[PDB]
């Protein structure tokens, strides 16, 4: 006696029911195996993508946002860049592969790694102090007190890439971590070598990400 | 998860809305006509353009209302390469190879599921090529889908009725192959990849600015 | 007897322990690292409160009453998510020629409506330092105050029915001490320590103090609180 | 042939039927174990609560209703208090924990215990005669004939609490029991001790309570 | 028993009633809007405030009547943090992530069950704290619930219809944690614990009075 119940006899836009085939007695062409099949959308957000760190105001050329300048003569203990770890709201991470998959969901959390690659000459040497601030803590104001937190002395003479894995990433719908980088012992080059170099930055999720509640992206206007 | 490709594109949404009046000077305003395509809904277009090949079944449900007896409405799907009507009444509506639904008002909405129809092994959202060889860029006929024509069923004497048809569309049993990076520019056409260059991201102020 | 408890602070005492809901404080058993601080466990003795013939009640919000205490109050400045249970010992000192009754009770998530309906009040109208707030016999009628009528408990409920929460009675002609071990109760695993008050402690005297002539005119009440099983979010990078 | 029956095709406000989920394909956050879970409403009514016995007319201070006065000089064989055992209608027990769970039901019966705690000095001594009258019997008029019923001589020199368990409690929709208390040998104190003391009273259900037919409380006005 | 927490709060009762007219000067009187909360029904508010934490599913059934063809009505649930419509017709009603029921009159009432939606592990009836930190006391966003907007579906030309919507609400699969003592004072606000002191109980006459 369930055909006269209150639920039945309506159209609900999210129902799953079988419905009559428009034309049966039709052979559907079989599927072939085509390289690369996606089955989850966390296989797109675990892929590295260049982060536009140097998106500073008064950039008159695009392609200058992916380069973080480093020069021979720069006063020691001077900040190189700052970042706020919030890949959904912060402009820096907003349009990355990671950032545009998390704007389809309303709740998410996990951990997401970063990598910093020095792209200068092969004759350059120097150091950098990459610091990290836990969420709910002010970014350091000097090189000296940014070394009393968590940090890594990256030497570009022996390494060419340094990887961080940042925990406690959440929707936060602020309190967010910070990653800052400072000059430690300038940059030193021998004769006949360029006086400027750059650092690129990559970002992706780890594998601890979880997303919940699908919703429309706020980057499309009708 | 809700992150599966199946559930990502499994949502149902409106895709076409049009009206027709039974008695009108124009004969093209006595019936609905609608080429099926997924390039008319801006919101859903971006979600289907993150893949280069898709394979799915369609489920189409119609919501009809009328304004001044019982009113009946034919809903005819024309498979690609079938006859197409050019008049309110002609032999193209009497064809026996075009599925039809005769639905009366005051009943649960009409629905039918059109299978995967294509002689290729997948639909292609992007096609870089020509049709004849160098009104031809970026169009192939393998990703072509049918048409839907409504038309209010009535006697030999028509009577004024104005109706509004809404079409809802849901991909079903989706499989997807080869990622693409999400769209960055606004769509300027309904059948082209035409665009106007846009900035990469919104400017900050200084590289050391990290204020919330 | 005397159990003579120690932790780096020695308190001699002793009724029996009333465990919250029959649940002892316990550690929470990735992308959230966590890590406990076991050096915060130790007694913190709040200032004595004079119970006189006038007084009609007192209250303290936790964990905003231990905010100025060393170490425990400094972890609230650093870590931005925390949890912890508590062990509270309320104890009086009185003769046999005094009389009274008290109700020690811990009310979790006690909202308090303002005095003058539809009016907002500050956060210094119910919590500030380790200072003890006070209920009033007559109805409050001041713009920037909580409604402090004693017979409604400041929540619009019967004052007699507050025995539905973890409690013990200090009847002066029998015992003189009470102990409540409160576990962590919240709808999330960890929460910010400054934006939320987990519970409130209240001492409400039914039966007023009386003591005849040429005897001490007050009985001191001494609250002692030691946090148990405190745990905070990690501050170091993952691998 | 049961889809055209007279029962079907109506809305009944008390029906139990499954109904379509508004949004399936949503992960619901798991439940955690939170201290203290209620599963029955006879776990709230078996909890003691102070009874306002001294709710006499012309009480100009609340908090004076929970104290039953006792003094050194009071004529012997004088009643101390009376109570009528009817926890749903009698004003005394009306707003207790027990009383406000039984006003949601229209039929109930069981047995409910009382406790009387002397809260005076530790130097006071004396006696009291706590009598009990079966339902459908007049309360005693003298100490002498209140001792020919059921009674307990409570000595406050050796005890500090005395418990009664009252049977035959019922909705009665009167005939009700009575519990009275009388002076037996005043109250005696040594020098330098207060001349007044008080008695508090607690009440709760036992475990034999049963409640039937839910209905609205008559303590709420729209 | 009938004393189980499940059956105590398992009852269904009216919670909101409102009317709208299709054609009206005001544009806010062309559709229903209703934040879901259980603090508007005085009788049921007291039964849900005997617990500090609750966890339940919702079941909402609508009873619609109309006064001057078949009349259709959309009923749109907006999950918390979705787009909200500000007009009788705008893009917020075309969103594909907001469930909708297209129900016609002369059929058994519309119904849907909204699951436990919250990122916490329970709803909290009482919250003693602040939102930002010292229009903030006693409000947190974890116990927030969606909205329901009705709106009469019609053609491109509206026609005068006056409708009355009644909403019924039933908690389902309830679990409850931590007792509270029952409310003693009358409610003076719909979102505050504000009250005016009341006597403990009704006065007798003398302590020895026991007359029936």
């Amino acid at each position: 006696p369930t055909m006269n119940t209150p639920g039945s006899t309506q159209f609900l836009t999210s129902d799953d029911f079988q419905s009559p085939c428009a034309l049966p007695q039709f052979d559907v062409t079989p599927s072939m195996n085509i390289p690369g099949e996606v089955k989850n959308l966390m296989e797109i957000a675990e892929v590295d993508s260049v982060v536009p760190v140097n998106n500073v105001q008064d950039t008159t050329d695009q392609m200058e946002m992916f380069r973080i300048p480093v020069t021979i003569n720069a006063p020691l203990q001077q900040q190189v860049f700052g970042l706020r770890l919030q890949p959904g709201l912060d402009s820096v991470f907003k349009h990355t592969l990671l950032g545009e998959i998390l704007n389809y969901y309303a709740h998410w959390s996990g951990s997401m790694k970063l990598t910093f690659v020095f792209c200068g000459s092969a004759m350059a040497t120097g150091k950098f102090l990459i610091a990290y601030s836990p969420p709910g803590a002010n970014p350091p104001k000097t090189r000296k007190d940014a070394m009393l937190g968590t940090h890594i002395i990256w030497d570009i003479g022996l390494q060419s890439s340094c990887v961080l894995c940042v925990p406690w990433i959440s929707q936060t719908h602020t309190s967010a971590g910070y990653v800052t980088c400072w000059y430690q012992t300038g940059m030193i080059v021998p004769p006949g070598t360029p006086n400027s170099s750059s650092i690129m930055c990559f970002a992706s999720a780890c594998n601890d990400f979880s997303v919940r509640m699908l919703r429309d992206t706020p980057f499309i206007s009708q | 998860s809700e992150s599966t490709v199946e559930n990502f594109l499994g949502r149902s949404a409106c895709v076409y809305m049009e009206e027709y009046k039974t008695t009108d000077n124009d004969v093209n305003k006595k019936f609905v006509a609608w080429p099926i395509n997924t390039k008319q809904m801006v919101q859903m277009r971006r979600k289907l353009e993150m893949f280069t090949y898709l394979r799915f079944d369609m489920e189409v449900t119609f919501v009809i209302t009328s304004r001044q007896p019982v009113l009946t409405h034919q809903i005819m799907y024309v498979p690609p390469g079938g006859p197409i009507p050019a008049k309110v009444d002609d032999y193209a509506w009497q064809t026996s190879t075009n599925p039809s639904i005769f639905w009366t008002e005051g009943n649960a909405p009409a629905r039918m599921s059109i299978p995967f129809i294509s002689i290729g092994n997948a639909y292609s959202n992007f096609y870089d090529g020509w049709s004849n060889f160098d009104g031809s860029y970026g169009y192939n006929t393998l990703n072509n889908l049918g048409h839907i024509y409504v038309r209010h069923v009535s006697g030999s004497s028509p009577h004024p009725i104005t109706s509004t048809i809404r079409v809802y569309f849901k991909p079903k049993h989706t499989r997807a192959w080869v990622p693409r990076p999400p769209r960055l520019c606004q769509y300027k056409k309904a059948f082209s990849v035409d665009f106007t260059p846009t900035p990469i991201t919104d400017t900050r102020k200084d590289i050391n600015t990290v204020t919330t | 007897r005397s159990i003579t408890l120690g932790n780096s602070t020695i308190t001699t005492q002793e009724a029996n322990v009333v465990v919250g809901y029959g649940r002892w404080p316990t550690y929470l058993r990735e992308d959230q690292p966590t890590q406990p601080d076991v050096a915060t466990c130790r007694f913190y003795t709040l200032d004595s409160i004079k119970w006189e013939k006038g007084s009609v009640g007192w209250w303290w919000k936790f964990p905003e009453a231990l905010s100025d205490m060393g170490l425990f109050g400094q972890n609230m400045q650093y870590h931005y998510l925390g949890r912890a249970g508590y062990t509270i010992h309320v104890q009086c000192n009185a003769s046999k020629f005094h009389q009274g009754c008290l109700l020690v009770v811990c009310v979790p998530e006690a909202e308090m409506g303002g005095a003058v309906v539809g009016q907002a009040f500050s956060a210094t109208a119910m919590a500030n330092g380790d200072k003890a707030y006070e209920f009033t016999s007559a109805t409050q009628s001041d713009q920037t105050k909580v409604q402090t009528a004693i017979h409604n408990a400041g929540m619009g409920v019967g004052v007699g029915n507050l025995t539905i929460y973890p409690h013990q009675w200090i009847n002066l002609r029998t015992n003189n001490s009470a102990t409540i071990v409160m576990p962590y109760i919240n709808s999330v695993p960890m929460d910010n320590m400054f934006r939320h008050y987990n519970f409130t402690l209240m001492v409400i005297p039914f039966v007023k103090l009386d003591y005849a002539d040429t005897a001490s005119t007050y009985v001191p009440i001494t609250v002692t609180v030691a946090p148990m099983c405190a745990e905070y979010n990690g501050l170091r990078l993952a691998q």
